[PDB]
């Protein structure tokens, strides 16, 4: 691919998603969602191999039945009022199939299924992407009809995908795919507070984009897409290896790092609308990752893992391409946990 | 009441829907597809919709020869699948069809709804306007006002055919 | 839908032990048709007849459950003239969790949902009487 | 999982099998030991034809200078353990 | 020493050491000046000074 | 004496396709060490045509 | 779910309205703005470390940078945060002298006439 | 609702459950998601139509223009995944698991 | 109802032609006769085989060109708006960057057939 080629076309799926978040009609929601689709399918399959083929594939098949049901959505909602700004859903079953295509859009559970797979499928730069940029056009829309969700079904999906996240992240030995999981589980987080406060989603997406950032950069950095390569990086680099623990801690929720922040406000949020029985279960669910992300840090970090003879001329290099934000992005990622009330800002 | 053309043309399109959706081979499948793009222009014009429905059945030919070719080119078979060589297709085939009749019989014999709402049919023909002036169409209008006040939808249009020019360049390089 | 659980909730709690029964019956055939819908679609059984009798043991056990609980639950609460009481609740589960363990014919099994599904159902009659709600409006 | 651990008794069973299903060999005066030629009286094309039909049965390929060596459905046992590595 | 072209000689770029001086110091007098202002329109407004 | 570090039949537990090993999954293989799998021998058959002798 | 985003006479996308301006401004020893300098000199220390350099000492400049960019950004998050404090008190003040049927005021009794019931620790 | 708009909504449920049950073919899901796109052209122009809102008449075009990319876009994959298989069968691409 | 009872008349007089060549003649249908032509032999291979398609970029850049004919066609009647200048500037700028378009792949060679 042409870096020209490139350039234009990660332009094309941020003006994509700009689109869908400037856009009062929904009928220019639904063109930033259809061009967002379009060049981003290309950025997928850069590096060509049948892995990557499959996961464009995937990927596309999913948003495009998705885009499919929103703008039905959108024709029934006309239907029942000749309305086409974009405020508040005036049919319930166009309510129901706008939440079930933003759900797809998303990954949440049960429509997860796609996102380990073509996670695992591309390139860690193409992983990154999706990971963080393909959140916020689906979720700006969720922010701005809220009032209109139905909270049964959000909290159904939300709590599905918290547990479905945890126990499939418990099985994975590929990084990407434990990647996956965790965005899938923090995605139910982000989505099981947004009927309450939207200004807690917007945060916990903050958070997790930053911290999602940092562990991605982190693994371009050490090249790294397994345990047991990552098993070899506190041969070469420990500082990254350290950095790395540290960064799994904070995506762990402990505190007092930043990863402890939005699940905190989300809980006491809860609180605020006599929910108590959901955000103990959300909380002993995310148990799960943090025990992952712990053996994770066992088998990269903690303890020194065999090496290979081969190593030893690594020593003698040194990375020529640097990322800029991974040192800024890392102590987001930890310490910001006092700076809290600044979330009055986002709303 | 008034000779229910529109409701057979409907039922036609939905018939046209099952043949493709209970998917035998991609030729018959496209045949079918045409058929549903031929008899929906034949409704939006029964509405007023000559433009709409005459552009839709040209899109959708041409959509279907480019669909033929590349059947015969990477979606064929020794012997493809009609609506009767398979017990899958024809069962799918038959349940469409009797899901439609289902759903017919509790439209007209009674009120009930099905999913969305209710209602009783009785033809389209009810709920026309009855506006009785112009020396123009205000669906050409309509349509032709996209050049004055839908610059931002001409613009958005044009890059995203660009971009799917770029894109499918991009994506069948291969190597 | 909610309408099967309001049709359980209707009947009074220590009155008609055979209609919470049925309907303790009915909510458990539904959850099971549910988890055997999910389990042919994403682990296919490799032929029509062996989906089918998937579904019916799916079915039919979920069927048991619910019934051994909601008549276990009522006769209790009947019995001992203590309608309001997460004890019944609590006993209609073990005997729902012992019905499992003699299904799948494991003893640890039989043990464990008795334990799990007895504290299960003391919780849900406690949220029922103090009003705890699982999935709260948006009150602030 | 994959076909179950493949053992001796059932590759001597679908040997048998196969070897009963020709036509020229009387499926009772048939034995494990019994010689092809000699005691079953057949040709070398009809011991080609035999090494075809347990190709078919047990899915590889068998080269010429072995074939010709397997005289008996005990040999062609003791062969298709040894390319298979069973040991019992 | 090195062998090759060591793209940090000995002396470094005094180019972008300048700049980066330059930004840190324009911003720090950009602050100062701003909270001057923001201190004077607080006090004006409520009556303070 | 010194501290315990893992080994290779240590490393080995997080080396297969997946954690947690079953009957299904113990024929699973991990993928490649680039993301490359080797092309397959799916020969495409050209079309042959009797041009002539009518 | 949106509490204060509709909220009448808003300007879209200004991060600090005009009325700001009556706000004190945060002093420039705000022990939050430290902090945002301790971050901003963290992750000066960070990418001294991850492209193997001396930790402490290697850029003198780029650690400058670093800290005053953070502090300058801190210094607008921190009025952006007080102002809409400051409005969030102000909306609940004025909504409940508009409302005083739904704040009423109570007589409060003394201790010696509240009846108080005694849990004896035995 | 008039018959028409039950008719034209059945059809739309029937091209997704088309789609959402997979044969064989790629390409016979391809051609339910252009049936999907069918439907919503009818549907919308029906509706617009209708109710003379008469700026809305340009949307249904613009909705054909990307369906057209979409088409495009899938066209596009199957030819990779033929190449890679000689084959256009969904049960081909498992390289990839949960 | 003019355009259906002239539709209807075609395609019977078309059936009732097709019928009579089908019911007047005498038939004699052998399997020799009814077997495929090529030209003096049996086929090698079945004619349902895949057949490559060396102009596949194409086909496919024809379905992005087709919708700028659905773009283009009310061009007669946006011609009578007022503001003329801003039409102008609108269909000006869509066949510009069709013809970017086709300029972008005739130079990538992806008007070139696949060898
Ligand atoms: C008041 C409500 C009452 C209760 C309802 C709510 C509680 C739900 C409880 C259900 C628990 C589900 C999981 C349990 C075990 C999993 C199923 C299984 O296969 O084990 C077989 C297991 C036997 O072991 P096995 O056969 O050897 O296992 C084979 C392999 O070793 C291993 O097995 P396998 O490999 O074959 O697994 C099968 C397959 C498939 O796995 C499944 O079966 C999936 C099950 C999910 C369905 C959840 C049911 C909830 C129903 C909601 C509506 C209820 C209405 C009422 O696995 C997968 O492919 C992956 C599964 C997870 C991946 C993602 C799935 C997410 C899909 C969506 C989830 C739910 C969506 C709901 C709506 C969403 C809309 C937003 O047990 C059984 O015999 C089946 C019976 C299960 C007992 C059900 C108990 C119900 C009791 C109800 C009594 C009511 C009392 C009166 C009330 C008053
Ligand atoms: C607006 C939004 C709404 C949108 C939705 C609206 C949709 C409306 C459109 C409806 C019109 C149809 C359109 C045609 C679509 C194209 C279909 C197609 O191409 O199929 C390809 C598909 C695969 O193609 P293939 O590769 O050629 O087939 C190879 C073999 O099939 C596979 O090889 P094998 O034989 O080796 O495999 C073993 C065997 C395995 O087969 C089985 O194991 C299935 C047998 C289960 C029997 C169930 C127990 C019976 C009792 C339950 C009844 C409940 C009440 C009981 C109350 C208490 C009882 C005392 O076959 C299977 O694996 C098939 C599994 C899938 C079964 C059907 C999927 C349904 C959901 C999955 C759950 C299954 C039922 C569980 C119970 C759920 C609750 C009812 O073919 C099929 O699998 C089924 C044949 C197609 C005919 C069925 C289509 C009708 C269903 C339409 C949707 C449901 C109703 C719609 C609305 C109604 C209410 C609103
Ligand atoms: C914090 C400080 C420390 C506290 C924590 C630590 C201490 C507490 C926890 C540790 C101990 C508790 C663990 C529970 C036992 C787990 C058993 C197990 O895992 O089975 C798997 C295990 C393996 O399963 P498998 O591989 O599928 O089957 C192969 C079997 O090995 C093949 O087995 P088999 O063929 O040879 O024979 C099996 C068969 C026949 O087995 C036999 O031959 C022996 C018969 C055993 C049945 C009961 C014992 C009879 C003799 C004494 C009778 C009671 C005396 C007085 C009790 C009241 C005291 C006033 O079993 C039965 O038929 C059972 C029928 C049930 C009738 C009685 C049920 C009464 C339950 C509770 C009674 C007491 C309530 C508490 C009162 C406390 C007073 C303040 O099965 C067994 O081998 C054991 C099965 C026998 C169950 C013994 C349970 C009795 C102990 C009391 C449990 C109640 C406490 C737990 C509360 C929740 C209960 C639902
Ligand atoms: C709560 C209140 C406030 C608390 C503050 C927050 C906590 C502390 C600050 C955190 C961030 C600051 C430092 C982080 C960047 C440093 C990078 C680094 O690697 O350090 C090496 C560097 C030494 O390297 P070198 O000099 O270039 O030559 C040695 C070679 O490089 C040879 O080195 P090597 O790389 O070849 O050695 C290999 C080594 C390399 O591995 C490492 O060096 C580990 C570095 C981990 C980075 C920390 C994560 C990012 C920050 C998050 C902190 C979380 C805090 C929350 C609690 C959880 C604790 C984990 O790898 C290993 O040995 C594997 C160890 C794995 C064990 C697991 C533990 C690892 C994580 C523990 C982190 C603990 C927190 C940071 C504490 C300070 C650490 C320097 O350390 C330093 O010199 C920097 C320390 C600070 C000095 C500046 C102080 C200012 C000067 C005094 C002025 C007085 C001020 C007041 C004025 C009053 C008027 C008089
Ligand atoms: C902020 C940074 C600016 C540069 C980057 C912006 C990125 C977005 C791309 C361009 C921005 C779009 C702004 C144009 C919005 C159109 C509406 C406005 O401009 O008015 C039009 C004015 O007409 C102008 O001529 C608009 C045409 C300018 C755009 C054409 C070329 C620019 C395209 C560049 C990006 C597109 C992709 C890349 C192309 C190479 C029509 O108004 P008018 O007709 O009076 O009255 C209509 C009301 N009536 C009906 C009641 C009478
Ligand atoms: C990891 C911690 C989070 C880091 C976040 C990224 C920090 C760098 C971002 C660069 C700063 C520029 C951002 C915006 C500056 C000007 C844009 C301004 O006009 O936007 C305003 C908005 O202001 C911004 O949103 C404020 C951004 C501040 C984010 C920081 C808060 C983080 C919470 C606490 C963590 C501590 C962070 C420490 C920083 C180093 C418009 O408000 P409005 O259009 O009406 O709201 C739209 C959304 N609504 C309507 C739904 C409400
Ligand atoms: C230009 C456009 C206008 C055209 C208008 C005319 C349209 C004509 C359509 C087709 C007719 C042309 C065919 C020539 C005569 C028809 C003969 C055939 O169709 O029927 C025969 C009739 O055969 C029937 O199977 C047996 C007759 C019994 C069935 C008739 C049912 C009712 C009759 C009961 C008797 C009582 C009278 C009731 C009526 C008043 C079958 O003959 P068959 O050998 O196969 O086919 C070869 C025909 N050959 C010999 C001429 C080459
Ligand atoms: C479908 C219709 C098909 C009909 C057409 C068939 C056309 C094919 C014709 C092919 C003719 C040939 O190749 S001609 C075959 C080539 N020549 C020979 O085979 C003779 C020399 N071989 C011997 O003499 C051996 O000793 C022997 C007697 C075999 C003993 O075999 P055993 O070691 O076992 O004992």
């Amino acid at each position: 691919m042409n870096p020209i080629i490139y350039t234009t076309l990660i332009m094309t799926v941020m003006s994509g998603t700009m689109l869908v978040m400037i856009s009062s009609h929904w009928l220019l929601i639904w063109i930033g969602f259809e061009m967002n689709l379009l060049a981003m399918i290309p950025v997928l399959m850069k590096n060509f191999n049948p892995r990557a083929t499959e996961a464009a594939t995937k990927y596309f098949l999913t948003q495009a039945t998705a885009s499919m049901m929103l703008m039905m959505a959108i024709i029934i909602n006309l239907l029942y009022s000749g309305q086409w700004t974009i405020t508040k859903m005036f049919n319930p079953v166009a309510m129901t199939m706008m939440t079930m295509a933003l759900a797809m859009k998303l990954g949440l559970s049960p429509f997860h299924f796609w996102v380990p797979e073509v996670t695992q499928g591309i390139s860690l730069q193409a992983g990154l992407l999706l990971l963080t940029w393909q959140k916020l056009a689906p979720l700006s829309v969720l922010c701005q009809i809220s009032q209109s969700i139905n909270p049964n079904l959000m909290l159904t999906m939300a709590m599905l995908s918290i547990l479905i996240g945890g126990w499939g992240g418990l099985n994975q030995t590929q990084l990407r795919k434990i990647m996956a999981y965790s965005s899938i589980a923090h995605m139910g987080w982000m989505t099981a507070v947004l009927p309450y406060n939207t200004t807690m989603t917007i945060l916990n997406l903050l958070i997790y984009i930053t911290m999602t950032l940092a562990m991605f950069m982190l693994l371009i950095h050490s090249s790294a897409t397994t345990t047991l390569s990552l098993s070899h990086t506190w041969n070469k680099m420990p500082v990254i290896t350290s950095l790395m623990m540290v960064t799994l801690l904070s995506m762990g929720g402990l505190p007092p790092l930043s990863g402890f922040m939005p699940k905190w406000m989300i809980i006491q949020e809860m609180t605020k609308n006599e929910s108590i029985i959901m955000p103990t279960l959300m909380a002993m669910t995310a148990l799960l990752n943090l025990y992952f992300y712990m053996r994770l840090a066992y088998s990269s970090s903690l303890t020194m893992f065999p090496s290979t003879n081969n190593m030893k001329m690594k020593w003698q290099f040194e990375h020529t391409k640097q990322m800029k934000l991974l040192p800024t992005m890392i102590v987001l990622s930890t310490l910001v946990l006092p700076m809290t009330p600044a979330l009055s800002s986002l709303n | 009441m008034t000779m229910y053309i529109a409701f057979i043309l409907s039922t036609i399109f939905v018939i046209g829907f099952v043949g493709f959706s209970s998917k035998p081979s991609p030729i018959y499948g496209g045949l079918g597809l045409i058929v549903s793009g031929g008899v929906g222009c034949g409704i939006v014009l029964n509405f007023g919709g000559s433009f709409l429905g005459l552009m839709v059945f040209l899109i959708y030919l041409g959509g279907m020869l480019v669909v033929f070719g590349y059947t015969t080119a990477m979606a064929t078979e020794m012997y493809p699948e009609v609506w009767v060589s398979n017990k899958t297709v024809f069962g799918a085939f038959v349940s469409g069809l009797m899901m439609e009749f289902c759903m017919v019989y509790y439209a007209l014999k009674e009120e009930e709804v099905e999913i969305i709402f209710k209602f009783n049919g009785l033809g389209d023909w009810v709920i026309y306007d009855t506006g009785d002036s112009g020396f123009f169409s205000e669906e050409a209008m309509g349509i032709a006002a996209l050049y004055s006040y839908g610059t931002w939808l001409v613009i958005v249009t044009g890059w995203s055919l660009l971009i799917g020019v770029v894109v499918i360049m991009e994506i069948t390089r291969g190597n | 839908a909610k309408t099967l659980l309001h049709k359980y909730s209707d009947i009074p709690e220590g009155t008609e032990c055979h209609r919470k029964a049925y309907a303790s019956t009915s909510i458990g055939g539904a959850t099971g048709l549910i988890v055997s819908a999910y389990s042919i679609a994403l682990k296919p059984p490799a032929s029509f007849l062996e989906g089918v009798a998937r579904t019916g043991r799916y079915t039919f056990t979920s069927a048991a459950i619910g019934a051994i609980f909601g008549l276990t639950s009522c006769i209790s609460a009947q019995v001992r003239e203590k309608p309001d009481d997460p004890l019944n609740y609590f006993i209609g589960g073990c005997a729902g969790g012992l019905t499992l363990g003699a299904r799948t014919r494991s003893y640890g099994i039989g043990a464990a949902a008795c334990a799990y599904m007895g504290l299960t159902a003391a919780l849900v009659k406690m949220g029922q009487l103090e009003g705890w709600q699982v999935f709260a409006e948006p009150k602030v | 999982s994959d076909a179950p651990p493949l053992t001796l008794e059932a590759i001597k069973d679908r040997v048998l099998y196969v070897l009963k299903l020709y036509d020229k060999i009387d499926p009772e005066k048939l034995s494990v030991n019994s010689h092809f030629m000699k005691d079953l009286g057949l040709d070398s094309l009809d011991q080609v034809e035999i090494i075809m039909a347990m190709e078919d049965e047990f899915g590889f390929e068998i080269p010429d200078i072995d074939a010709e060596k397997l005289m008996c459905p005990q040999e062609i046992v003791d062969y298709i353990a040894d390319k298979k590595d069973v040991y019992e | 020493k090195f062998y090759i072209r060591e793209p940090p000689h000995g002396s470094p770029d005094w180019l972008k050491v300048g700049l980066t001086l330059g930004t840190s110091v324009f911003l720090w007098i950009y602050l100062i000046k701003q909270h001057k202002e923001d201190v004077l329109e607080y006090k004006r407004r409520n009556g303070l000074e | 004496a010194r501290q315990w570090q893992p080994d290779v039949e240590w490393a080995e537990q997080f080396g297969g396709a997946v954690m947690y090993p079953t009957k299904e999954t113990a024929h699973w293989k991990p993928p490649p060490w680039n993301d490359v799998d080797p092309p397959k021998d799916t020969l495409v058959s050209n079309l042959t045509l009797n041009f002539g002798p009518q | 779910m949106t509490m204060m985003s509709g909220r009448p006479g808003r300007v879209p996308l200004q991060f600090l309205p005009n009325e700001a301006r009556s706000l004190p401004p945060p002093k420039l020893t705000d022990p939050r703005l430290v902090y945002m300098g301790f971050l901003g000199y963290c992750s000066g220390l960070i990418d001294n470390a991850i492209r193997r350099r001396p930790v402490v000492s290697a850029g003198l400049h780029r650690q400058l940078l670093y800290v005053t960019s953070f502090v300058f950004f801190g210094y607008y998050l921190l009025k952006r945060q007080d102002y809409m404090y400051a409005l969030r008190d102000h909306d609940m003040f004025a909504y409940v002298k508009s409302h005083p049927e739904d704040f009423p005021e109570k007589d409060k009794k003394t201790y010696g006439e509240i009846l108080e019931e005694f849990h004896p620790v035995r | 609702m008039p018959l028409v708009y039950m008719n034209i909504i059945m059809a739309f449920a029937i091209a997704l459950a088309g789609l959402l049950m997979y044969r064989s073919h790629l390409m016979s899901s391809l051609l339910c998601l252009e049936g999907m796109m069918l439907s919503l052209f009818i549907m919308s122009t029906l509706i617009i139509l209708n109710t003379h809102f008469t700026l809305a008449n340009m949307m249904p075009i613009i909705l054909l223009v990307f369906a057209a990319c979409e088409a495009a876009l899938g066209l596009s994959l199957l030819v990779m995944v033929s190449n890679t298989y000689g084959t256009d069968y969904v049960q081909n691409l498992n390289l990839l698991q949960c | 109802m003019n355009i259906m009872l002239t539709l209807l008349t075609n395609v019977t007089l078309a059936s009732l032609l097709v019928l009579i060549a089908f019911w007047l003649p005498q038939l004699n249908a052998y399997s020799e006769k009814t077997s495929p032509y090529e030209c003096g032999f049996d086929p090698m291979g079945s004619a349902r085989l895949p057949f490559s398609m060396k102009f596949f970029l194409v086909a496919i850049t024809f379905l992005l060109f087709d919708l700028e004919i659905a773009l283009l066609l009310p061009l007669p009647w946006a011609s009578q708006t007022n503001n003329l200048k801003t039409m102008l500037t609108m269909a000006l700028f869509l066949l510009i960057l069709l013809a970017a378009s086709l300029a972008y792949e005739w130079t990538q060679k992806g008007l070139e057939w696949a060898e």
